[PDB]
This record gives structure tokens, sequence and C-alpha cells, in this order.
RNA sequence: UAGGUAGUCAAGGUGCCAAGAAAUAGCUUCUAAGGUUAGGCUAUAAGGGACCGUACCGCAAACCGACACAGGUAGGUGGGA
RNA sequence: UUUGAUGGAGGUAUCAGAAGUGAGAAUGCAGGUAUGAGUAACGAAAAAAUGGGUGAGAUUCCCAUUCGCCGAAAACCUAAGGUUUCCUGGGUAAAGGUCGUCUUCCCAGGGUUAGUCGGCCCCUAAGGCAAAGCUGAAAAGUGUAGUCGAUGGGAAACGGGUU
RNA sequence: CUCUAGUCUGUUUAAAAAGGCAGGGAUGAGCUGUGAAUAGGAGUGAAAGGCUAAACAAACUCGGAGAUAGCUGGUUCUCCC
RNA sequence: GGAGAAGCAAACAUUUAUUGAUCCCAAGAUUACCGAAUGGAGUAAUCCAGCUAGCAAGAUGCUAGCUAUCUAUUAUUUAAAUAAUAGAGGCGAUACCAGGGGAAGUGAACCAUCUAAGUACCCUGAGGAAAAGAAAUCAAAGAGAUUCCCUUAGUAGUGGCGAGCGAAAAGGGAGUAGCCCAAACUUUAAAUGUGUCAAGCUGCAGAGCGUUGCAUUUAUGGGGUUGUAGGACGUUUAGGCUUAGUCUGUAAUAAGCAAAAAAGUUACAAAAUAUUUAUAUAGAAGAAUAAUCUGGAAAGUUUAACCAAAGAAGGUGAUAGUCCUGUAAUUUAAAUGUAAAUAUCUUUUUAAAAUGUUCCUGAGUAGGACGAGGCACGAGAAACCUUGUUUGAAGCUGGGGAGACCACUCUCCAAGGCUAAAUACUAGAAAGCUACCGAUAGAGAAGAGUACCGUGAGGGAAAGGUGAAAAGAACCCCGGGAGGGGAG
């Protein structure tokens, strides 16, 4: 549902098997509120692609964190998000310090 | 109705095939609601040629069983019926799309 | 139905109510009543004709001797009226 | 979505017109076998049910020109 | 060629009493309000055929009997000795 | 209530309170599984046999040659009914009282073309409905003019070929 | 084509009333197809207390209804007097 | 509202979206055919048409728009017939309400009175509530409409005086509201009856002999509505005038115009506004944790904080106030619905108290007799109320009631019509609570009125759980597969 993170941030990972390591959101499933980060929750897979039978290979990919499991990371420091209303714009700070993302 | 919402598209099948390179017969699926003249007028329309004559032919809707999750029967359900009409040209007519 | 066309009478649903013994007011012990029964009262009816001359005709309604006395009473166009009924609905 | 947001009644109707010719073709194409695009059949149905209601429109005056 | 059945002629012919559908349809015919190319009729060439059913089983493992059931299911064909 | 093994996420001491509070039986209810027992049966005393082929696999499928059965049928063609069961290709969880490459079973695709056939329609029988009229606490009941209602009466085609 | 005397099989049956031998009627009070009509205290009945959806000395479904039983059955942990 | 979206679910491709999509709210457009189904018919989703217009119109062609019935109101000699409008038809709510019809299983240890019970059910009507309702009432107290709770009270009575049935007043609360006609006279007429002299008009007079003379019904404006008050008479009055109180001008009142108030909740009716940061149907913002240890995974252990009008509840890889969605306290409305208040507007008063005279004040009604019903009250001395069959009054110097009846006394004014709230109900929509259920439980149904059964009405199941994430076992081996043995 909605989530105040947008595609193509940089985001700490709080928990699992990746602890704080940093990488870009890739993509985001809103259906089941889970989120992609790239080079993360990394996982190998076997594919076969279709029936006909030339050959069938092991590929790695990343799977689907949860949203709550990440948290944004901006120059140096992570933290929450509040919205701010300047300029007639929605814009997004960290709760932390209040800068511009 | 337009003479667009009466032609639905062709018929690519053997039997058809074969009728259409022997006795120069276009088959189409129409609409449920043609009947003789309009789909007449409709062809007359759309590929500039009058047909001789028209026959069409009510299908009906095949069942099929439907199963659960698991997979087990649990009703019938049934694909939608359609209408099928022969077209039968002059012998020097012809309908390019195919 | 059994409907008074004027004043509206209809029938009456009742009991049947046989008796056995001698009522108090007559020296005996008194009454019992024994196994009631349903019953109905029928409004007498007559279809009657009554000749207007205001339009020199006779109309025939269904009234009860009831209304039929009140009729002869106070006279027909007003006790139609009283009763908020007009001649021409009949005919 | 197309963009007829700005054009008059009877240019909607030659767009309407010339729609259907579109989409009965692409009917035919498709059922004759290999169209690399078959969801431009909702795409072009949209775009005529758009056009439908806009000159609906033009003679309930609802729009007006 | 000759023989010849079940149909058909036949809603026939001949007897009998138990005295043997209806129709505003079809066919033919008569006229009122009206019409006098307004038509109707005889032809003649030109084209108009509505809408629905049409597969398959149908003396049976596909209909009716909870069944792949020794049962039931109208009618027309019923070869030869 | 202590300790092992299994289990992989919630439980419990004291006091007080409240009950859908304790099951072995009601020819109890529901599910699972024994027993009889690898026993009775496998649905009519018309009947099968060999060879070849297919295939992982054949008494059962395909083909060939014999034999047997029905033949006022157990043959052929239309109803009443069923509703894809029809044809082609593929498959053997299950269903087939065995087997199965087979099937009316399953999956996918294909298949039903009418001026003359049967309807629709124009007609009425049995009968239903029914303005008016009449009768009934109500619902409704009778009932004429009208309208529906085939198992009947009404314009029109036959032969051959083809998948 | 319609019915079932006599007898046998069947009788946890092939069949919730059939099957094998057979038997009665078979130009008529005959058999049968397709529709329609008569409904529960009512229908129908060449008359058996028969039949009315495999159940009829008063059908079936729902509701009163958790009807009522002086009748039958069942009623679950422990100890002390 | 902001970045994904192509429903409930992805798969596997192919497009859409920052030129603001999907989604959410409001309005509008489209809206096949059936169904009250209504052009006629019919086997509901399909045939048959007529009239008008458009398709080359046309041969059983296609697309549109009308043609059903009933009630009320008028255009008529409301009937016959159309015409004109207005309102109804059916469904929902296996609830509530009013009216009509009305059981039985049972209890009385039988059973018939009685009970169950005016319950079940059926039928006709409506509403947001319905019904009832402003005393011809209660009842021996001095109260003051109706309705719903508490008590009186299981009392008074009633009952094969058996089983059983069973008040109301008083007194204590919830909620509060009272009004409109008919008639009396009189105004504009129409129609129907009837008429040729004083038939009308405040009284002096001239006019005047029919201002239709007067009645009856209809329509219309005034007038008025009750423990006998209200009309006409009696003066003070009568805003002031203009018209006329049969005609003209004078003493003498009415029809219109200044001067005020109430209203769609009854009390006349119909709206339109803006106006209200009122509210309902989308939204916006929304506080404050790091390290360490075990472990696949931390929210947990341990050590320290920080927020709190937010420690309600879910999710997140184990148990989270500070990770996410949210929660507290605030707040968004172009559009639409509903509410108030304001004026617009509408209607009404264009006055009141003052004394007796004739008139009016609900008629087949009150009541009586007979047969029944409702009152707790089963005929009992049986009042009261409703009623079928009959009979039948008084007219304020009157009439009703006060549990047979009569007298005196006391209370009330019927035979006309309206009225919100307190009350009853939730199929449902929104927000919540739980010493409520956790898959034989809870709705029948976590997947359903489905499968299946019956000709039909109808009857009616069973089946939840991989993991934190498919990361769904690449590949190899036995095997036709299935299945298994390795590897991942």
């Amino acid at each position: 549902m909605k989530t105040k993170l947008k595609i193509g941030d940089s985001v700490k990972i709080l928990s699992g098997k990746d602890r704080g390591r940093i990488g870009k959101i890739a993509s985001i499933n809103r259906k089941k509120n889970k989120v992609i980060v790239e080079s993360c929750n990394m996982v190998k897979k076997v594919i076969k692609a279709r029936t006909p039978q030339e050959k069938g290979r092991i590929i790695d990919k990343e799977a689907a964190i949860d949203i709550s499991n990440v948290m944004i990371f901006v120059k140096g420091t992570s933290s929450r998000l509040g919205i701010r209303f300047e300029n007639n714009e929605k814009i997004r700070y960290l709760k932390k310090n209040g800068q511009r993302i | 109705m337009k003479a667009y919402d009466i032609i639905v598209s062709p018929m690519l099948t053997e039997k058809t095939n074969t009728q259409r390179e022997s006795i120069n017969v276009y088959v189409f699926k129409v609409n449920k609601r043609a009947n003789k003249k309009e789909v007449g007028a409709a062809i007359k329309e759309l590929f500039n040629v009058t047909p001789v004559s028209c026959n069409l032919l009510n299908i009906k809707s095949k069942a099929k069983v439907v199963v659960s999750r698991k997979g087990y029967p649990i009703g019938k359900g049934k694909t939608s019926s359609w209408k099928k009409a022969y077209v039968y040209l002059k012998k020097e007519d012809k309908i390019d799309i195919f | 139905a059994r409907k008074c066309e004027i004043t509206g009478k209809k029938t009456m649903f009742g009991n049947n109510v046989p008796r056995k013994g001698l009522a108090k007011k007559k020296g005996g012990a008194g009454q019992h009543i024994g196994v009631k029964t349903k019953r109905t009262f029928k409004v007498n009816l007559i279809n009657k004709k009554f000749f207007i001359p205001n339009l020199g005709r006779s109309v025939s309604i269904k009234v009860s001797a009831n209304a039929l006395r009140s009729i002869s009473k106070i006279g027909l166009d007003a006790f139609l009226k009283k009763n908020c009924k007009k001649i021409e609905n009949f005919l | 979505m197309k963009n007829f947001k700005n054009f008059t009644l009877e240019d909607m109707k030659a767009k309407r017109l010339e729609l259907k010719k579109e989409y009965l073709d692409l009917r035919f194409k498709s059922v004759v076998g290999h169209v690399e695009n078959p969801l431009k059949k909702r795409e072009i149905r949209r775009d005529i049910a758009r056009l439908n209601t806009m000159i609906c429109e033009y003679e309930l005056g609802i729009r007006k020109v």
C-alpha cells in the first residue's frame, strides 16, 4: 500500500541475512508490500524457461525483501522519513536531521 | 448495427481452406444478432462485392467441467456460443484480405 | 361482495354458541356453554331499482334494508352525498 | 489513450470510421495468425469507446464546441 | 418376357347400426363503407426467401430404471428356402 | 513433577471469579480402520482360434484367414429423450467388475450450411386464460365477446456425387 | 401386440416384483402413441380398504414443533460419614 | 493521489503511464434481452405486429419513437367513447405496525366448557416508524391528550369457582404541542326546482316592482370551533379613506389600501438562494533506538536512552510505544445527499372587551329488543365499548358517564377530520466492544445453497495449515511412467 520510498533510492537493510548492506531499490511490489534491493537477498534459482529440450540452467537473482526491512540511507545517515510542504511541493526529509533528500 | 459489428473475423481451418480453394466459399464468424440480409450487405460494403447467397449456423456452447484447486468436479462451465456464416461469391469474385 | 354499495356494510363473522340449562333469572341453577362453532351473519342486500326523474330513468343498486330505510328517511341524493358517493358511479 | 481532446465533431466522425477499419483489419490479421501487438486490439477498442462518448456529448450538448 | 405380393386406385363398390371432428385457415365465390391503375387477371423477363432445429446415440455401455443393469422405448422398411 | 528423544512457538505459580468444566455403553452422531477374507461374486449355457503388426509391457488394441451368433434382428432409417458423448491427434491419476497401447474416460482442435425436411406462420379439437355481466371476509370463483392451445387440417424437389 | 393361471429358478437377486418353461384374450367391455381434465377428509374406483410419483383405513413438502409420553434407553472425576 | 497498472492470482508475452495512469469519491453517458413487463401473444431471456421517420424500401429486411390496466381530477349528456394530466402495479426486511380470517399437537393427569391463543399461518394495506391521540376521560382523587418503562400486583375480580386466567386508577419517570372543519349567518355564480306581487336593502325620503324572487345541490371568499361557546341583535368603538349597506346624495356598517406576526412536523402551499469550517459520501499531516550476545532470521537477552492528547490493534524471518501500516489530538469538498439558522418568499390579523333576545352546535345517530364479539370479568344482579337483524329520541328549559337499576348530587359535550417527540424493528452501511467460536467448533456455507437427491414444492453436504522467502529439486543414476537413490 501507501509508502514513502521511491524507486532508485539508496537504502540500508535493517534485518535479514544482509545486515547493513546498502543498495539501490530496483523494484517495488506493492501488492505484496515487498521491495527488491539490487545485489541483496541474493538467491540461486533454476530455470528451464520452456519445455523444449535445448538446456536449462542455474542463475542468480535477488528476492523481494519486505518493505519494513529497509530504511532510506543518504549521505552517511539512515533515518525515518517525514514530509513537508514548501514551494507547493510535497517534499521528503529525514526525521533525524531534516534535509532535502 | 453498422456493417462492422456484423462481421467479426474469418475462419482459417482445413475444411474452410479446401472449400475456398474448390468452390469459392468464404466462412466468417459473425455476430449472433445478424441475419442473412445484413450479412450480405456487410460483405458488400466491406469488400465491394455482392454475394450470391449466405448460409448461417448457430454453434452451441461447448461445456467443460470445472475442478477445484486440488482438482475434482465442482460444476459445469461453458464456452461462448457463436454464429458461423458461409458466403458464396460468383466464380470471378474474390476477397483479397485472406 | 355481500357489500352495501352505499354504506359499506359487509358480513360479520362470529360464533355459534349453544347453551344448556336454565338461567338464574328463571330459577335455574345456571347455564353452560357448549361447543362453539364458527358462523357468519349476512347483510340482506336488496337489488333495488330507484327511478330517478332527474334523468328520467331507473338505477339499480345493491343496498341493505338499513340503507333503504335511511334513504326513505333522508332522500337518495343527500344520503349518497353523506356517504360521499355519486349517482353516476352506478349505471 | 490517444489524444483527440481538441477535435471537432465531423473530424471525430472520420476518426471513428477509420479506426473501425483499423480494428476490423487487426482482427483479420490476428486470425490469419501472427500479430505482434495483440493488446493493440484493446487499445483500439478503448479509442472507439472514447469517440462514442465524445460524439454523444456533442449531441447532448454537455461538451460544447 | 411370364408370375406376383404391400402399397395404391380406395375418403371406391356393396352391406350394417353403434349413425361416425372443428376451422374465422386453405381453395372457390358474394358484396358494404369504399375504389375506377385504385386494382385484380393472364402471361413475360429481372431478384426476394423469413427466424429456429440440423453433429452423434436412438431395442441401447449415449433414453427411462441410483449402474457399462438378463427390464421398458412410438412409427416406416421386414431379402431367400 | 523430574530427566531423555520428538516438536519449532507460545505457556504457567498463588489468590479470587465464571462454566458449553471431566464419557465406556443412549440398536448415539461423525471420521478412520479391523473382522468375516484374499472368502462370495466379476451380471445371463451366441464361442472362439492362429499368424502378423504396434508397443517398456498383448488371452483383451489393429489387420488378415477360419469358426460361431442374430437375421419381423441382436440389421437399416426417422421420433420421444440425452447434449458433444460426433471426427482427427495425443494420454493412462482415476472411472471400465481382469488386462489395456483400447474405450461412450480425460485433454486440445475441428465438425451441424435449407424458399421445398421438421418448426415458426395461417387454422381450429380436448383444454387453459379471459374486458363485460354475476357471485364471494380477502386471496378469488363462475363466465360471453376475444386469444392461445397438435397428437389434426394448410403453397412448393428429386436423383447422384463429394468430406 | 397385450395381460399372468400352473410350475421352477431367483430370494445379502441380473431385476426395490423380473427370468425360463408355458398359459389367457387376440374385429373388440380390444391394445397403444401424443396432449388435456378431476387433489388429501378430497380425487378416482367393472369395487381389492385398490390406486393418486417404488410408502395410502386419509399422499408429499414446509411451518405450529424442541408436539405430547404414567413407557423404554442414556446421564461423564475422587474420597470421607 | 502520486507511480506503477492490465479484477478476484500468478504464470508468458505484448502494450499502456510523469502529456499524471491504475485506484478512490461525486455527477453524467452507454445501458443487449427477460422480468410488475404494460402493442398482441407466449414454452421468461422469443415470435407476431400496426402508425411515424431514416436506411437504394421491396418483396414476412434493419434501426429508432408511441399503442396495457386501475383510481382520482376535467373537455364533454363524469354513464358509452376517447382526450388531458396526476398517482398507483412489483420487490425488499424468513423484522417491526394496522385491519380481515383464524387453528391444532397440549394442559385440565379422560374430556366437551376452559386452556394453548388471538399464538402459528394466510390475506389486504401502509410507514420510517405504524397504530393511538387533545375527554360526551378517569375515578371518589382532584387531577387534565396519546404512547413507552417502574409500581400498584400476582392484588381486585374471574374460573366444569376445576386447571388456570388476571386488571386499571392512584403514585414515581422518559418525552412534551396542540389544532383544523361541518353548522349558525353571509359573499360570487352556475345548474336544477319554483314565482307574478311588495321579492329584495342599515334605518328618512325619490327611484323599486322581480338588484332571480326564494329555495336545493355544486363550486368559490369571509365568518367562526366550545365545562354553551359561537352568530344576528346593544353601544363605546369602529386607523383613515375609496367603493356600497337593491339606485343618487345625508346620520349608519361592510369589500379593498397603511400598521404586525406565524409558517412547510399538525396548525395553507410551492420553491429558490446565498449563507454554516455543520455533517455524510474520497483524502492530508501525524511524535520518538542504538549497541551487544545467542541464533537461519531479533522485535528477544544485556547495557543505556527517547516519544507519549499517540503503551488501541495488525504486519514485519522468534515476543516492537520509537521498522511499516496505523492509533491520540487535529483537519480536505469543486460535485452531490441531509440538516439547521438567516433573510427572499408565502399566508394571516387589517380590532378588542363589552347584555339579553330569536338561530345554530354533527340523526336512522344516542338509546331499546334479539343474536354474537372485545373488556382480566365464561350471563352472572352485568355496567362500558364495537356490531349483524330490527326499532327509534331529545335539540340546552338538552344530552353522556359515575360496573344492574332509580333519585339527588358531581363531572364531561358524542354521532367531523388532523398531529412531531418519548416507543417497536435492523435485512442491512460505517466505527467499535467481547471471562464469544478457532475448522466434528463458529452462519448451512473460511471454498456453498455449490456437489448430490426429488416430477415438483423442497431437502442439502464434505474438503483450512510447505517455508521467513519457491529459493518448486540444474544435473547424474534405476525405471515406460509413477516412485526412489545422489547432487543442489
